[PDB]
């Protein structure tokens, strides 16, 4: 890899700089020669991985959107023809986002998740597994597609189920893997009635957990506390 | 209306 | 190029969904694939054309100035030393950068200017190389520099002879020509005199000119107006 | 202050 002859803390120092730069590409790029270097991460050193890739995907996802929109409307009765080109230049970001997914997947697999034995990191590789099987399955349409599906599900599963077991309600890392597995029954298992009840009962156990939290812990949980109530508004 | 939140 | 088997309408059809996309690096690729066709460019196209290099170019140098102030910071009293690492990533993105602005001074020379004859063309694309000589004269600080700056005064210089004899003051890129020269002498040339003189004559001469035009035009030249007067203000 | 207008 292209990051190979580079110390890990100049890469975690670059990955920090990127940021402050909004280069994220470069940041994803980083941190992915960071954890090439085979030694665990970090609680910091998790976030500065996630942060890189969640805006990477996030700009090819909302492209990806602009065009099958496009395409979408192309295909309407009344649309002139205007050959291949929307289809091609939508294959053309959908691959890209495609081939980022992977990698995010395969730094997983090999060997972030294996060697993550503590509930935080675990949870939190999961997590991430589930979120990158959901954005593959955003743009799925074959064969593959409730395979790709039952990964995220299973993924979810696996990182809710230590989550419960291991962390107090209130702990961000749950509540932000509630609010997303419960984004992905509304989205993409079409279970609205599962996402709205995940929601609501993360919600209230973490209310009735706030009390036990210093000030600054109580900020970072009811900061993701409104992002639930925020879905429960728009889905009811 | 607003695109729901994920984190 | 990676554009030669594209046609030159599809290359042009997927810059304008790149540019829905907000996916500027895509629409500079196919926009030079456009260019590397061989056959001049309508209006349309041009401007295609520069926005496109424009946000990334854009990009690259908001990510420049922002790892140059904290290079500058690093360097100051009573400060640790870090390593190499800020200067490295600096000179990263400032190599991108660079390499960016000599693609694009690269399609001017090779061949549009040469072929442009209308005075629309060539100003545009003379702006244009005075603009890109103007930003690598940003990060210049070696033997070059003073060379660097010329070649985009002397840019300039023949895109406002060329404007002031062929066009009314009230063209819109006679009066974008005259604002991003005016921004030139202020901040590369040190002539923060002549950077409010010009300002200030193109503004007022413009402003005589209005009376001769349509609603949607005199929408056109105000707005550019509007910029000259926010630099006066600015400046003065 | 703001970052002075160019095109
Ligand atoms: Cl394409
Ligand atoms: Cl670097
Ligand atoms: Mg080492
Ligand atoms: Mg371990
Ligand atoms: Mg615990
Ligand atoms: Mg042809
Ligand atoms: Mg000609
Ligand atoms: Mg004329």
């Amino acid at each position: 890899g292209a990051m190979g002859s580079m110390e890990r803390a100049s890469l975690i120092q670059k990955a920090k700089l990127a940021e402050q730069a909004e280069r994220y590409e470069d940041m994803a790029a980083f941190m992915k020669g960071a954890v090439e270097k085979g030694e665990e991460l970090s609680c910091e050193e998790r976030n500065l991985l996630s942060v890189a890739y969640k805006n990477v995907v996030g700009g090819q996802r909302a492209a990806w959107r602009v065009l099958s929109s496009i395409e979408q409307k192309s295909n309407e009765e009344g649309s002139e023809e205007k050959g291949p080109e929307v289809r091609e230049y939508r294959e053309k970001v959908e691959t890209e986002l495609q081939g980022v997914c992977d990698t995010v997947l395969g730094l997983l697999d090999s060997h972030l998740i294996k060697e993550a034995g503590d509930a935080e990191s675990r949870v939190f590789y999961l997590k991430m597994k589930g979120d990158y099987y959901r954005y593959l399955a955003e743009v799925a349409t074959g064969d593959d597609k409730k395979r790709i599906i039952d990964s995220a599900r299973s993924a979810y599963q696996e990182a809710m189920d230590i989550s419960k077991k291991e962390m107090p309600p209130t702990n961000p890392i749950r509540l932000g893997l509630a609010l997303n597995f419960s984004v992905f029954h509304y989205e993409i298992a079409n279970s609205p009635e599962e996402a709205i009840s995940l929601a609501k009962t993360t919600f209230d156990e973490a209310m009735a957990d706030l009390h036990t939290l210093s000030e600054d812990s109580y900020k970072d949980s009811t900061l993701i506390m409104q992002l639930l109530r925020d879905n429960l508004t728009l889905w009811t | 209306w607003q695109w729901r939140k994920s984190l």
